[PDB]
RNA sequence: AACUCCGUCGUGCUGGGGAUAGAGCAUUGUAAUUAUUGCUCUUCAACGAGGAAUUCCUAGUAAGCGCAAGUCAUCAGCUUGCGU
RNA sequence: CAUGGCCGUUCUUAGUUGGUGGAGUGAUUUGUCUGCUUAAUUGCGAUAACGAACGAGACCUUAACCUACUAAAUAGUGGUGCUA
């Protein structure tokens, strides 16, 4: 009944979350298409997991991403973390588990953290400077 | 970094020479072991002596 | 029978968590729906004093927290039973309080 | 008895093999990975068999795992203190069967799928229902249950069902689970009892462990029948079922003995390219296939070899 | 090509260009090489990328910053002098019109004349400070491979920087004059002017 | 009511504060050493630490029938909702308050100051404690302030043990020649806890095994 | 908020910069003069990248960018944190 | 610059001290070290020392992972009604 995975993608602190179901083909971004994802430089970063394996295997599955938090870059960076994993997670579950590997193969040997979101985290500021390691400036006299 | 202290290394020790045919040479299972036969107070500890112990036994079998 | 809700506040975690545990246990004892215990999220206040008294040396600030922990159950029960539950399980540190509806 | 070729898809340590009577090129086997792989063998030189489904939801390491006759729902026995049961299509997990207090180092199931067995380092064994409902702990152990078997019964299907549970403490216990009581006792294991198995048959009992040493007995009888050496740590067992062989999986390599009459069959050693002698990958499991011509070997390669057996001439 | 159609459109010059190929925004990572051995295995335009906004963790090692592919590594060099700190999203679009820019100019690929300029503008003999006691005299000392690449990138956009500066010319421009004029050794960059001139101190105090 | 809990569990804190300052100040001469409320409907409770409780419970019920009023007068709490009680002390040779006050008001009878701290740090001792330590800091017997420490045992001072088995006190002794200091550090050993861990964070103990039988008569009992 | 897109400007101390100053309207306050602060129009200074010196910093760091809290009735060009 | 308490600093480092034995008339010394190693008096070892104590580490808080457990109209998601 309506075979579907549901699945999530994180930068920083952003969390896109993706619903991939059976169906005809539309991948939409908030309720708006994915070419519509603009930045406009980075569209190009959403289209990567459409076509490192190829537009094919898309026409018989249904997308739709939601995201919050984060930025504009790092948003971007979160729905492509959702669409790879939201992929390669309905290849696990629904048809042949030979099919996932060559499709984990794809995306993992052009990485730029499609499955795996990279675990660089904010340092915490602390007195006597405006940053995490950056400190006032002394005077000596 | 890495440099085991005199609480690691001389408790792995006492906890071979006393329990020589009961450890493996895997970790996964020793550290199992290391809930058993000894009381250690942190979970991080127990790790890193059921690790020197795993580390010993590969040299005790070589030689 | 009568919808009640049970809210605990506390500064102690392991006081607390036995409380809605007896709680809990009182309530399939004799069963009854629970909507059991919904853990909100934990409360950090937070005071920064500089470290001194006179500002003298180097500006060096400590920060100092208190932790705030909430939790509340959404019972219903007979009139008769909610007087002993609501007495039983009285534990230092910990604040209870019952809305009626 | 010859190697066609090897079986990828694993990233750790293939714990336990099992295969079904039903389909006999349904291989399934669970790994230190916290997965289960279904395959499907081909008989090809270069690939013997391609996965088919990915069975995941354990936390850690799944110990053993286990088949139907007909290969329909699958036993896994994990480290996280849980039992699942799967369907081997479509992947999923109907029942969740909870109560050990520490790692479940093996799971069985009768043959008529009714109750399922289970040891455990919690030094219990318990016996579920097929809708998860413990039965009763058949507590009685001083250590670690390493590994628990079923003894398939004789013919014409009579009510008496044992189980042997082999364990740290030294001693394989036969149990009756018509009453839930100890039938017998074995005595004699010097070491740790690693694994245990059970003749085709139903009558005899093998059983090894660390000593490198294999002891077998005799369940009709109750009387211990004589031990061998293997001069290495003993890993899996397994009965041929039809050739009347055990298998052996050591330190060192598969140890195959025939004991009519008492020689060895073969010790394979596979040929690994790039390791020294003391990282020599060694057989943590093994599986006789159905018809019996084929062996599986699951290694800290975390790669499934596979052995069938060939007359020389 | 066999364009597939769904329900979302994606349209018709998308994936007509980037199914079989991974190009650049458009332009080709096939038939380029670096032409000047010692800066292969420094030089990455093996991997191709669709644009230059990789988040990649190439600080963490000693040599990984080798493997990052060296357009990201001029849109790098370009958000600089403060006030375009973490501008990233605009050194993109500098680095987007550069390529165009300079196809128009030499009808070349873009990206070759990038390896060709960064292959020149890298000193080949530097000089290094001796102190002693007093003068402080100087010796000249050979240049690594990766230091190459490194003061390449940063004399060729340090002077599109200086050049576009009170300058009506665009950076996009300048940064498209300076690369085609260091692809030839026409000594009308700030990167030539600079290259020969730290050699030939160095040829002074050999 | 009708009061935020982040204002309400505030309050609650420095109105223990304030009670905790007025039992030292009180009852400074009955070995007074801590308080605990208890918020519970119909008449809070609070309890006093206190060695000497046939001093702080007054001739036929006063002196504490007094304290129960000044509290109440205090707080505005309605007449009957407040009662205190006192139970005495676990173990009053363990605690750094209450070895405070003694160490303070035997100085305040004239006592030299290396006996009066050597008869506190060997009750202490005395009482099963690993360790502790008592500082006297100020003019001694000079114009010129010193300070002495007296030790026994063994302390940790660390990290997280140091919340666990560490009871210091400080003390503000008022003399002739001036102000003298009193810390007292008392390091409980932590066989003896109840509560919480029960050794400190880096103590390993090994099982000891009993050896077995080599042969084991391989044979079958049955049933 | 920086940022992104489209347009106006066009190498000119210019539509950069907004110091100094004039007139009005409000807000807090018992009270605003020695402008508390906010707003509207007008006024349009130096400053064209800073000598000897000298500070901080090794990765989600430096730097850019704002936001909350402390102080508070009103006043943040400061600090303590936080994210982009 | 008569003090208590608190704080800064020496001091972003690895340092400090008993007991018994040995050396020296003694102040003191050895233990606490040639070498190698570590962020570390961290270890391997060497050894007129042996066995110890504080500091370092261990510890606690916090940030990262969990398609696992416990369930949430004060957090969501999907279907279902009604409806644009």
């Amino acid at each position: 009944a309506v075979p579907s995975v549901q699945t999530f993608g994180k930068k920083k602190s952003a969390t896109a979350v993706a619903h991939v179901k059976a169906g005809k083909g539309l991948i939409k971004v908030n309720g708006s298409p994915i070419t519509l994802v603009e930045p406009e430089i980075l569209r190009f970063k959403v289209y990567e997991p459409l076509l490192l394996v190829g537009l094919d295997k898309f026409s018989n599955i249904d997308i739709r991403v939601r995201v919050t938090g984060g930025g504009h870059v790092s948003q971007v960076y979160a729905i492509r973390q959702a669409i790879a994993k939201g992929l390669v997670a309905y290849h696990q579950k629904y048809v042949d588990e030979q099919s996932k590997n060559e499709l984990k193969k794809a995306f993992t040997s052009y990485d730029r953290t499609l499955l795996i979101a990279d675990s660089r985290r904010p340092e915490p500021k602390k007195f006597g400077g405006k940053g995490a390691r950056s400190r006032f400036q002394k005077s000596y006299r | 970094g890495r440099v085991r202290t005199k609480t690691v290394k001389r408790a792995s020790k006492a906890l071979i020479e006393r329990y020589y045919p009961k450890l493996t040479l895997d970790f996964q299972t020793n550290k199992r072991l290391c809930d058993e036969i000894a009381t250690i107070q942190s979970k991080r500890l127990r790790n890193k002596i059921a690790g020197y112990t795993t580390h010993l036994m590969k040299r005790i079998q070589k030689g | 029978i009568i919808k009640i809700r049970i809210t605990l506040t506390s500064t102690k975690v392991k006081q607390l968590e036995n409380v809605s545990s007896n709680i809990v246990k009182n309530a399939e004892q004799h069963n009854l729906v629970k909507k059991g215990p919904v853990r909100l999220p934990t409360k950090v206040l937070k005071i920064s004093t500089r470290k001194t008294p006179n500002g003298e040396g180097s500006k060096t600030w400590e920060t100092y927290e208190m932790r705030i922990h909430k939790r509340y159950i959404d019972l219903e029960a007979p009139v008769q039973i909610v007087k002993r539950i609501t007495q039983i399980t009285i534990e230092p540190g910990v604040d209870v309080e019952v809305v009626v509806a | 008895l010859v190697l066609r070729g090897t079986l990828e898809g694993h990233n750790g340590w293939v714990t336990s093999l099992a295969t079904s009577a039903g389909q006999p090129n349904l291989l399934l086997s669970a790994s230190r990975d916290k997965t289960l792989i279904s395959w499907k063998l081909t008989g090809d030189d270069q690939k013997f068999g391609v996965p088919v489904r990915s069975f995941k939801g354990h936390s850690h390491i799944v110990q053993d795992c286990t088949l139907t006759a007909d290969g329909a729902y699958a036993l896994s026995a994990s480290w996280d203190k849980t039992l699942r049961l799967w369907d081997v299509a479509t992947g999923e997990t109907y029942q969740r069967f909870v109560g050990h207090k520490s790692d479940v180092m093996s799971v069985d199931i009768d043959k008529k799928a009714s109750m399922i067995i289970s040891g455990s380092r919690d030094k219990t064994i318990k016996v579920w229902t097929i809708k998860g409902q413990c039965l009763a702990t058949l507590l009685g152990h001083n250590d670690w249950v390493s590994q628990v078997r079923v003894v398939p019964n004789e013919a014409a299907d009579d009510d008496s069902v044992t189980i042997i549970s082999a364990g740290n403490d030294k001693m394989v216990k036969a149990w009756n689970l018509n009453q839930f009581q100890i039938e017998a006792d074995f005595i004699g294991h010097n070491s740790n009892i690693n694994t245990l198995t059970a003749s085709p048959d139903g009558t005899l009992i093998a059983s090894a462990g660390k000593d490198g040493e294999i002891m077998l007995w005799n369940l009709a009888a109750k009387k211990a029948m004589y031990t061998l050496s293997a001069q290495d740590e003993v890993f899996s067992l397994a009965f041929s079922p039809n050739r009347y062989w055990l298998a052996a999986a050591t330190a060192t390599g598969i140890k195959v003995f025939s004991l009519d009459p008492q020689y060895l069959v073969d010790d394979l050693r596979p040929e690994f390219a790039g390791y020294s002698k003391a990282a020599e990958p060694h057989a943590v499991s093994l599986a006789w296939s159905a018809d019996g011509q084929t062996l599986f070997a699951g290694y800290t390669d975390n790669v499934i070899r596979v052995w069938q057996v060939m007359t020389a001439n | 090509f066999t364009p597939v159609v769904l329900a979302t459109p994606i349209p018709e010059e998308v994936q007509q260009a980037q199914t079989e190929i991974k190009l650049f925004n458009k332009w080709s990572f096939e038939e380029v090489e670096v032409k000047d051995a010692s800066l292969v295995d420094y030089v990455q335009v093996r991997q191709p990328i669709f644009v230059a906004h990789t988040a990649g963790r190439y600080a963490n090692k000693r040599f990984r910053k080798a493997q990052c592919p060296i357009i990201e590594r001029l849109t790098n060099s370009l958000m600089m002098n403060g006030r375009n700190n973490g501008k990233k999203l605009k050194a993109v679009r500098i680095i987007k019109h550069t390529l165009d820019i300079i196809n128009v100019l030499t009808d070349q690929n873009p990206i070759q004349v990038v390896v060709d300029a960064i292959t020149n503008t890298g000193p080949r003999e530097d000089t290094t400070r001796v102190g002693g006691g007093g003068a402080a005299r100087r010796q000249a000392v050979d240049v690594s491979p990766l230091r190459r690449v490194n003061q390449a990138i940063a004399l060729l956009t340090i002077g599109a920087r200086e050049a576009a500066f009170r300058n009506i010319k665009t950076i996009a421009e300048t940064l498209a004059e300076e690369l085609i004029n260091a692809a030839k050794g026409s000594s009308t960059s700030y990167a030539i002017k600079k290259k020969d001139e730290l050699e030939r101190v160095a040829k002074s105090n050999r | 009511a009708l009061i935020s809990k982040k204002r309400k569990l505030v309050a609650d804190g420095v109105f223990y504060a304030e009670l905790n300052e007025f039992f030292t100040r009180e009852l400074a001469e009955e070995g007074y050493s801590g308080v605990e409320v208890r918020v519970t409907p119909t008449k809070t409770e609070v309890i006093i630490r206190a060695t000497r409780t046939q001093d702080v419970l007054g001739e036929n019920g006063r002196r504490i029938n007094e304290l129960t009023l000044l509290v109440q007068k205090r707080f505005k709490y309605a007449p009957g909702t407040i009662v205190l009680y006192a139970e005495r002390v676990q173990d009053r040779g363990l605690s750094a308050v209450a070895q405070a006050e003694s160490m303070k008001f035997k100085l305040l009878n004239g006592l030299a100051i290396r006996r009066a701290a050597y008869g506190v740090v060997r009750y202490v001792m005395e009482s099963g404690a690993k360790g502790c330590e008592v500082v006297v800091s100020g003019k001694l017997r000079a114009a010129r302030a010193k300070a002495m420490k007296f030790a026994d045992g063994f302390l940790i001072h660390s990290g997280q043990p140091v919340n666990d088995f560490i009871d210091t006190a400080t003390r503000h002794v008022l003399m002739r020649q001036g102000v003298l200091g009193i810390k007292v550090k008392i390091m409980r050993d932590p066989a003896k806890s109840r509560t919480g861990p029960k050794a400190l964070p880096d103590a390993v103990t090994i099982i000891e095994p009993k050896e077995e039988e080599p042969i084991l008569a391989p044979s079958v009992k049955d049933y």
